[PDB]
RNA sequence: AAUUGUCGGGAGGGAAGCGGAUGGGGGCCGGCGAUGCGCCCCGGUCGGAUGUGGAACGGUGACGAGCCGGUCCGCCGAUCGACUCGGGGCGUGGACCAGCGUGGAUUGGGGGGGCGGCCAAAGCCCGGGCUUUCGAUACGCCCGUGGAACGCCGUCUCCUUGAUUGUGGUAGGCAGCGCGCGCCUCCGGCGUGCUUCGGCAUCUGCGCGCUCCGGACGCUGGCCUGUGGGCUCCCCAUUCGA
RNA sequence: GAUGAGUAGGAGGGCGCGGCGGUCGCUGCAAAACCUUGGGCGCGAGCCUGGGCGGAGCGGCCGUCGGUGCAGAUCUUGGU
């Protein structure tokens, strides 16, 4: 025999792939696997980490909190693994350069009128 | 800004031979080895040879001086080392052990 | 360098055992700083503290083999295990043919075979290791980066004794096997090798 | 060209000098000297371009496999030390099982080329595994006999009526060894009789 | 056809795992079931007791599901369903489901026979 | 299905049944186990340019131009190629099972040699002195750089053997080393440096090769419709277990 | 590369039965069911197949559903 604690095996358990059938899911699944291989960029080892995840722990971004967090970082595209949902309460939208998941309608109609884009994460 | 593609990872992991038996498993991890054993072997057969030639030189690396001095120190140690006690300690049983 | 530093080293012994048996005085020989330990109880109905200093000397199966640096840390540690183990002074011989027959690195905590320089060398180049008679002298003299390479030297896994053992439940001062067995050690391990 | 080694082996892989010596020994030096200080640099020898092989005929479905190289390759069978020319020996299986045949030469598949002669016991020139044989200490001399124009080929098969050259081989050879064995007193006797294990007899203390 | 397999087919077990006291008792089948009983001494593995299956036995992933032939099984129910074999005929074999008549199972052979193509049951029905 | 009769095989000293290993007998199996391949000669069929026209069409481009391209059909030359077409020659070749050879891995034995440590062994022997005994003719002590042969321990090496086994399949890699690139009188010798005076990875480069070198290859035989080979099937016997 | 015990208990991947939406098939040149010291595949649940009998239907695959898997319950009914 050999004491160690159940052979030697892990006992811990995290996502390796997303649960979910999402075609167009999986296709992202794959670019960023291909990325994370053949980079090792650390950006793009969470982004496919996060891909796995599920609804409860991709959690929607509200459009005022995006707006408060790029701040100052008008030229940078913000990346959220997630939705982002419009807020009635931000009144003055700047032009962002935004990647997501999905988009609300009145989040992405709000974000194309003042002059910003909404982005795919393939075109990211 | 991919890096440069690897084909050559997948490599078969190679047979642990022991470098005990096999000379050039030994040589790979330790050329020096190739040289000891050179040299074990020449003195080994100059050895050889010395003795069956009955030609052997009458080498004395300590002076007789000093030899006569090691003699003597390994005499009284010798002679320390088997040394007894006297026994007087033990009263009771001076005429047991035979002291007197 | 290495072999030629061994032969001298051994030559000086003797020669200051022999001025000192000269001079008509004694020479204290200089205490071991390296142990070999090996695991000869099983796994079986284990006491707690045995089991945890069994595994911090990283001998989790019967027959395993680890060197160990002589401290008063280590060596209190292993009095509590000495029923469990047995262990002496390793000799140069006993060194060299564990590193070369049944040594193993630790490369990103996997098992790997020293078939070549280049695995001692990805690990312990930092620490001018790149060859395994560097290995062999940084062991046996215990050099400023013995823990590194000791860690690096995956634990033996030696086969059952060639010859058996006497007895496993005693002291090896008792006729039996546990405890510290000194020079004694390098037989076994001839024969468990 | 040199008629010597230059470097003798103590033993096998491990030569007699080192490098230094090796260096001093093979002359790179003089070289060095006679080019001017530098070695002379030869070019790679040009491969030959490969041979324009016609397009197949077929198109296998699947990869085949290649196997991967084998570095070793087989050396020449060894002959026991105990074997020599002219030594008697005893077959241990086969149709000439017991019989006590002399040894003439090994042949260069290894296997030993052997008479009994033919008159004696009725065996012929042949070819016997060393396997199944044992080498006696019993030897005579076979300086007379010719065999230098047999060899393995003389023994293949051509594929039930023995040609009457080979008979005439046969003769012409058994006729020096029967002359050689007649100096030996009871040679013969010993030659035409099959060894055989009778009560008590061990083959491990038999010497032979 | 010359099959490309090449190692060895070895088999770890050759022997049925029969249930325990299948042979004692009409009523309960020779089809493996694990006994769950607390004192089963079969459960419990006691030598000289029957033998329960586990995934130690498993076959050589190589020839794992190979036939003695050194083919593998394809069960085809037309000559339609044949030719999906020709382009893998070193690797797979062709067997006519049970079901199919004597007249269908003339075409399937002439077809294999055509696109050489191993038949593990081409006399049945003949 | 339980259960029963008949026929046939088999077993049975106070249960039977069952796990593992063989064997006897039976039953079954021909994808159970091949006969092809390459190079030539003869004969028979079918087609043969990068040339020239026609039919439809494609890749790319921008379902434009341009460039490039295949299939089919007809012609002038070219006189070649193919055939699971036939005949004749040379070479080579299959499945399974054994024997043998040379080696790799792992492993258990046998026979030697060198060196070192010890009271710098102890003892024994050779000479120079001292000592003088009861198990009566001993125990003995040291002087020599005196001489052979051991003992134990450690260490470095050579040779020779039996057993199990070959996992992988695009690499001439890695390591070590020979022959040529100089000569002589060729068991070897000749140059520069460092040496403990023995020697040294100090000069050690190229081309061609060799090996204990990134996991087994080679030769031979037997047999192929047989009273052969195989078997997970069946009935039994035996050893162990139960 | 390391590693392998498991009652109560948890989970994963699979096997099997009967319908529904689709799809691919089989069948009087013989379907289902049943029978068989015929053969084979899988560690296994099981699966594929030879032969017989039977004489009119049946199966594979992807989803989806359920009155869906027995050795026991002094279990039920029937039979012996
Ligand atoms: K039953
Ligand atoms: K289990
Ligand atoms: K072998
Ligand atoms: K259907
Ligand atoms: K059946
Ligand atoms: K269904
Ligand atoms: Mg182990
Ligand atoms: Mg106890
Ligand atoms: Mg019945
Ligand atoms: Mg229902």
């Amino acid at each position: 025999g050999i004491d160690l604690k159940a052979g030697g095996k892990s006992k811990k358990t995290k996502r390796t792939a997303p649960k979910s059938d999402d075609v167009y899911l999986k296709l992202l699944v794959k670019l960023y696997r291909f990325l994370v291989r053949r980079t090792g960029s650390k950006f793009n080892a969470v982004i496919l980490k996060r891909l796995f995840m599920s609804k409860i722990n991709k959690p929607p971004l509200s459009l005022s909190r995006l707006i408060s967090y790029a701040k100052g970082k008008e030229d940078k595209v913000v990346v959220i693994v997630g939705t982002i949902t419009d807020d009635v309460r931000a009144y003055e939208v700047p032009a962002l350069k935004v990647c997501a998941l999905r988009f609300t309608k009145t989040a992405r109609a709000r974000i194309e009128k003042a002059g910003g884009e909404c982005l795919t994460f393939d075109q990211l | 800004v991919v890096r440069p593609i690897k084909k050559d990872v997948n490599k078969r992991a190679t047979l642990k031979k022991n470098p005990l038996k096999n000379l050039n498993v030994l040589l790979k991890l330790n050329p020096y080895a190739k040289t000891a054993r050179r040299m074990s072997l020449l003195a080994e057969a100059q050895r050889v040879k010395a003795k069956k030639e009955k030609l052997d030189k009458k080498r004395h690396q300590v002076t007789k001086e000093e030899a006569s001095a090691i003699r003597a120190a390994g005499t009284s140690w010798f002679k320390t080392m088997i040394s007894d006690s006297d026994y007087t300690e033990f009263e009771n049983f001076t005429k047991w052990l035979g002291v007197t | 360098q290495y072999a030629k530093e061994y032969e001298a080293q051994e030559r000086e012994l003797i020669q200051l055992k022999r001025e000192a048996r000269l001079k008509g005085g004694f020479y204290v020989d200089p205490e071991a700083k390296l142990l070999f330990i090996i695991r000869i109880r099983g796994i079986n109905a284990m006491a707690p503290q045995t089991k945890k200093i069994l595994q911090l000397l990283r001998l989790r199966q019967i027959f395993n083999g680890v060197f160990l640096k002589v401290n008063k840390a280590t060596v209190n540690m292993l009095h509590r295990v000495e029923p469990y183990v047995t262990y002496g002074y390793p000799n140069l011989k006993s060194i060299r043919e564990l590193i070369y027959k049944r040594g193993y690195g630790k490369v990103e905590k996997q098992r790997i075979a020293l078939t070549d320089n280049s695995v001692i060398e990805q690990v312990l180049g930092k620490h001018g290791i790149i060859c395994i008679e560097d290995l062999v002298h940084e062991i046996i003299t215990v050099g400023p980066h013995f823990k590194e390479a000791n860690n690096f030297l995956w634990p033996f896994q030696l086969k059952a004794p060639l010859g058996g053992l006497k007895k496993k439940r005693n002291h090896y001062v008792e006729g039996g096997d546990a405890g510290n067995r000194e020079n004694y050690i390098n037989e076994l391990i001839r024969r468990m090798n | 060209a040199k008629k010597s080694p230059r470097n003798p082996e103590l033993i096998r892989g491990v030569g007699k000098l080192s490098r230094s010596k090796m260096y001093h020994k093979k002359g790179l030096w003089a070289i060095k000297k006679k080019n001017g200080g530098s070695f002379p640099v030869h070019k790679k020898a040009a491969a030959v371009a490969p041979p324009a092989v016609k397009p197949p005929k077929f198109y296998p479905a699947d990869d085949v496999a290649k196997p991967l190289v084998n570095k070793h390759k087989p050396k020449p069978t060894k002959l026991r030390a105990s074997i020599t020319p002219g030594t008697v020996l005893i077959i241990l299986a086969g149709r000439f099982k017991g019989k006590r045949v002399v040894f003439l030469k090994q042949l260069k598949s290894g296997l030993l080329l052997v008479s009994g002669p033919f008159k004696l016991n009725g065996v012929p020139l042949r070819r016997v595994n060393q396997a199944y044989v044992i080498g006696t200490s019993t030897k005579v001399d076979i300086s007379g006999v010719n065999v230098e124009k047999i060899d393995d080929k003389y023994f293949a098969k051509q594929a039930n009526v023995l040609p009457q050259g080979k008979k005439d081989d046969q003769k012409a050879v058994d006729e020096a060894l029967i002359k050689a064995v007649e100096c030996v007193p009871e040679l013969k006797a010993y030659l035409s009789a099959r060894f055989s294990l009778k009560s008590c007899m061990k083959p491990h203390e038999l010497v032979f | 056809a010359v099959p490309l397999l090449t190692k060895k087919v070895v088999k770890k077990r050759v022997k049925r795992f029969i249930r325990p006291q299948s042979d004692r008792r009409i009523t309960v089948k020779e089809s493996w079931r694990r006994p769950k009983g607390i004192d089963s001494r079969v459960r419990r593995k006691f030598k000289g007791c029957v033998l329960m299956p586990n995934i130690g036995y498993g076959s050589d992933k190589k020839t794992r599901h190979y036939l003695p032939n050194g083919f593998k099984k394809f069960v085809v129910h037309n000559a339609s369903e044949l030719e999906v074999l020709m382009m893998h005929n070193r690797t797979y074999c062709a067997e006519i489901a049970h079901n199919v008549s004597t007249r269908k199972r003339k075409e399937i052979v002439e077809r294999a026979a055509q696109l050489d193509v191993v038949i593990t049951n081409k006399l049945a029905r003949l």
